[PDB]
């Protein structure tokens, strides 16, 4: 069976677990308590110690984005995220490259700063949802027709976006109502739904980092 | 962290798992190497549902030859990655000829942590036979002192000289070995056979502590012995009066032995007095270190008949067989060292590579395809093919060996060699005749000192311009440089052929250079051969080495105890 | 013919310019000046404005892996830089991750920055290239039996190896052989050859940058 190491907040694990399910596969999920990073863990990444990781084969694979690839490329029979043209595959990866970047460190400086970093977070993440929602246009998912490699990718912050919202003071919805839109829209597929804790617990984990590092 | 028992299990345990570490060893060089070019031909891509059987099918058995212009190309300027992968930190080379032509192989980091559990799991198992002090020291005739870079700056290298040399070798040798008696530098001695009598010195100054002598073969201790014989005062008339005899002439090995000596008259009465009181040097070994649990280094097959004198020198000391392995590749460990030389016998070691055997049976050769390690039937012998990360991959070396048993899941392998050759029409000559005459013309001079040459070798240096020759010589005892200088004279003057003289009359090659090597150096090409990984039998060495020959290289230029030009001309 | 808008001293420009040259597919090069950009990177990219940016049927690809990867499948028919396996191809991507985030953060902190930061990217570097040696152990091209993925995207700092060895004051020959001279082998390839600037105009502009950046 396809051993996963996953954080209970992770939202690179959700990719991972997001991906999986998705597609059609039945895994298991392992929590991690990072202060004793797992045998197999440090096995499978010993100098990253890092999560989501899935194991095939007596193999670890490493790294969300990378996770979903695995995914794909593992099973290639009844859900693909990619269209068939390679063209619609760089502009998905590209879009994949773009949540990792200034997107995560703006949520990252949303829940996770404040002050002076705070402010220029916010601006930041706000940027991109604006960003985010002008290339998603029209149509019902980012990757494909249907549910795509670059949907699973960022549909696991928006469970973040209630965090994002409450330390934040802001609502990121009357700016640009139509990403945070679509994230709940996608939240009826059964992979995010299953996969994805609850935002409450996510807040109070953000408020943990928060309080102890003031 | 060295610990007797949980090696054992460990190694219990692997070897017992013989099958996957076996399977999972081959899987684990194609990972890591899964874009050779050679491997590119045949059309590998790693992963599958069968990749031991696409490896056996899909690629073809090889040899020296169409491998050495591979190789060739990592060392002569273009530093590139060729049969195994990534540029080598350095090349080896092999007994026997390649087409009468140098042989060419390259060694990687892993193989050097597999030096360090090698000798753990051999010396743990051999340290139950025979439990050792942790305090005492060791007596090993074993040398490292010479370093030398191939034409594209990068250094190409022999078993000795690289593991020696590597980092962490003195930081992971400390709890399984005893402290080597010798310096590093007396190791590392641009003299070996000066250093090499003062190894003599270092491995009996702590005698009483020390646990063995060791040499890789009986012939170096006997060699050695053959040395008790070669040396003794010197030591003592050097140790005594505090001053190091005239005859070492090198500044490090000077400054080293220096500041170790002080006038001491009484001890003179006493070493001298045991030693010359005894009949036939029976037990040399004992005699100087009562202490020794055994005798220790490779005496099957080819050293066989060097073992009674080492018996001889020996005397009642137990005799205890070597493992089985090399640069090239490793095979066997000893896990019962109390078994005598004559019983002695082999176990394959499973996570070093992946090991297939060709069958002999029918008359010969037989036509038979490659069989699995295991798969081999006990009490038939095999051609060896290896593969493992030296970046030899189907390769057959040529030997023939023999399965004796079992241990638990693991095949036993024992050597009854002589040599695993023929040979084809050599490049490096001026035949061999011409190069041993070439040899024995010119050490005459030094025989005036009535001292004789053990062995010898020839090397053609492209790099330079004009390209220069260069000779290696192997004597057992230390001389003036002039006589050398003559002997190198010798040496022009010895080849017989028309041709040779055309040229370097006409200097398009350098006058050939004699450099003139220490004692034991191609008595250490013996010591990594027959330990080389395939059958025992590795005995037939190339003569001269062209760009194609790596390994004696790397021995030659740091340890020129004398270096020098032809003054005619 | 597809253009491709590249900056001659940016690493990632040269591994599209490799892997075209690499296929012997014909393509026109453009020199994007970040002082007055054309009006296609613009228009191509109209946020993240980064080379390379390969335009092919008049679909515009963005990201140099990206374009890689999507040149690899585009033109599948002559050169594979995958393997067929999707395992091997699991490293493939978590290989290129790899060399992307740190090995960049290493090395730029030694071409581009100063004190403590070319220190710790010394050590950092050093290691970063130990562990690609030590991880490959023993293997010609990284992304399979010819000419691999990872080998294009670690070959373009084999042009900045100098630049790094002269600022760093450490030789990655010496520590490691292996890697500096699997920069060599491929120079011999025209790919590397004729897509990668010369050694001494790239240090120059490494060195400029110490000038112009305080
Ligand atoms: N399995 C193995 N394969 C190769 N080398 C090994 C293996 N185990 C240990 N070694 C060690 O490799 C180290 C160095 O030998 P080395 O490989 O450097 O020289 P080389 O260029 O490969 O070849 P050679 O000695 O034939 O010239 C030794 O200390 C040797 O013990
Ligand atoms: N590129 C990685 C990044 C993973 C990452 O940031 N992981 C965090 C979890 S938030 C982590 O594993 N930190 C290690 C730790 O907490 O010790 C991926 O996408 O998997
Ligand atoms: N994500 C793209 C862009 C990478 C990137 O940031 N490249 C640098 C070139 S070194 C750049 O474009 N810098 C633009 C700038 O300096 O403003 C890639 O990986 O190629
Ligand atoms: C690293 C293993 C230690 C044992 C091996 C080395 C020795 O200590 C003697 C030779 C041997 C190599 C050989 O068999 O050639
Ligand atoms: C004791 S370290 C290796 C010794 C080996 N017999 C050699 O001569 O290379």
């Amino acid at each position: 069976l396809p051993i996963l190491l996953d954080y209970w907040p992770s939202m690179f694990g959700m990719r991972a677990r997001v991906a999986l399910r998705e597609k059609g596969v039945e895994f298991e999920y392992r929590e991690e308590d990072f202060s004793n990073k797992s045998p197999l863990l440090l096995q499978s990444n010993p100098i990253h110690k890092k999560i989501p990781v899935l194991v095939h084969n007596g193999k670890p694979v490493c790294e969300s984005l990378n996770v979903v690839q695995y995914v794909d490329e593992a099973w290639p029979e009844k859900n693909p995220f990619f269209p068939s043209d390679p063209y619609g595959r760089a502009q998905a990866r590209f879009w994949a490259d773009f949540v990792d970047k200034k997107f995560t460190d703006a949520q990252f400086k949303v829940w996770g700063k404040k002050g002076e970093e705070q402010e220029a977070g916010k601006k930041e993440f706000i940027e991109a949802v604006k960003i985010l929602e002008s290339e998603l246009g029209d149509k019902p998912y980012f990757g494909g027709d249907s549910f795509g490699y670059v949907d699973i990718s960022l549909i696991t912050f928006s469970s973040w976006f209630q965090a994002y919202e409450k330390f934040g003071n802001f609502s990121i919805e009357s700016e640009s109502p139509k990403l945070i839109a679509w994230a709940k829209r996608c939240m009826e597929k059964e992979s995010v739904s299953k996969s994805l804790p609850d935002s409450e617990k996510i807040v109070a984990y953000a408020a943990e980092y928060r309080k102890n590092n003031l | 962290t060295f610990d007797m028992n949980r090696v054992i299990d460990e190694f219990d345990e692997m070897t017992r798992n013989a099958h996957q570490v076996q399977k999972q060893t081959l899987k684990e060089i194609l990972l890591k190497n899964q874009s050779a070019i050679y491997l590119q031909n045949c059309g590998l891509n790693g992963n599958a549902t069968d990749p031991e059987e696409a490896f056996k099918s899909m690629v073809p058995l090889v040899t020296d030859v169409e491998l050495e212009p591979y190789i060739k190309r990592m060392v002569d300027g273009d530093t590139s990655p060729i049969l195994t992968g990534h540029p080598v930190p350095a090349i080896s080379l092999s007994s026997g000829t390649s087409q009468g032509r140098p042989k060419f192989i390259p060694f990687t980091d892993e193989l050097m942590e597999n030096t360090l559990q090698l000798f753990r799991t051999a010396f743990a198992f051999r340290n139950r036979d025979f439990p050792i002090d942790d305090n005492g020291k060791a007596l090993q005739f074993i040398f490292s002192s010479k370093q030398y870079i191939s034409t594209g700056g990068v250094p190409v290298g022999t078993a000795t000289t690289n593991v020696y040399r590597n980092p962490n070798f003195k930081a992971g040798m400390k709890s399984i070995t005893s402290p080597s008696c010798s310096p590093d530098e007396v190791i590392f001695s641009p003299d070996v056979h000066q250093a090499l009598y003062c190894h003599l010195l270092s491995g009996i100054l702590f005698r009483d502590q020390v646990q063995y002598v060791f040499a890789v073969f009986a012939h170096g201790l006997v060699h050695a012995f053959r040395t008790f014989e070669q040396v003794w005062e010197e030591i003592v008339t050097d140790i005594k009066d505090g001053v190091l005899s005239n005859r070492i002439t090198v500044p490090s090995v000077r400054t080293a032995m220096s500041k170790l000596l002080t006038p001491n008259p009484e001890l003179a009465e006493t070493i001298r007095t045991k030693c010359m009181s005894l009949s036939n040097w029976y037990g040399l070994i004992p005699a100087l270190f009562p202490n020794a649990k055994y005798v220790y280094g490779i005496m099957t097959g080819s050293m066989e008949p060097y073992v009674p004198k080492l018996r001889h020198y020996a005397g009642d000391l137990p005799l205890v067989s070597h493992d089985y392995g090399s640069s090239e590749g490793w095979i066997a460990a000893n896990v019962t060292p109390r078994l005598s030389p004559e019983e002695a016998t082999f176990a394959v070691i499973p996570n070093l590579g992946y090991f297939e055997f060709l069958p002999v049976s029918e008359t010969g050769e037989g036509e038979e395809k490659p069989v699995g390690l295991t798969q081999v039937k006990i009490g038939e012998e095999y051609e060896v093919v290896i593969t493992n990360y030296a970046g030899l991959y189907r390769y057959r070396l040529g030997d023939v060996v023999k399965v004796i048993g079992f241990y638990n899941n693991t095949p036993q392998l024992k050597f009854i060699c002589r040599r695993n050759l023929i040979l084809s029409i050599n490049i490096d000559k001026n035949t061999e005749r011409d190069l041993q005459l070439s040899v024995e013309s010119a050490a005459k001079r030094l025989s005036e000192e009535k001292i004789e040459v053990i062995d010898f070798s020839s090397y053609i240096d492209v790099s330079t311009d004009p390209g220069h020759y260069a000779i290696f010589w192997e004597i057992s005892g230390e001389t003036n440089e002039d006589v050398l200088q003559d002997c190198c004279n010798c040496l022009d003057r010895a080849f017989i052929d028309a041709g040779y003289v055309s040229s370097r009359k006409c200097k398009t090659i350098g006058a050939l250079e004699l450099r003139v090597v220490a004692k034991g150096t191609f008595r250490k090409i013996q010591e990594h051969f027959l330990g080389l990984g395939s059958s025992a039998g590795q005995f037939k060495m190339p003569r001269c080495v062209k760009p194609s020959n790596a390994k004696v290289l790397q021995i030659l230029c740091e340890n020129v105890v004398s270096s020098y030009f032809s003054t005619a001309f």
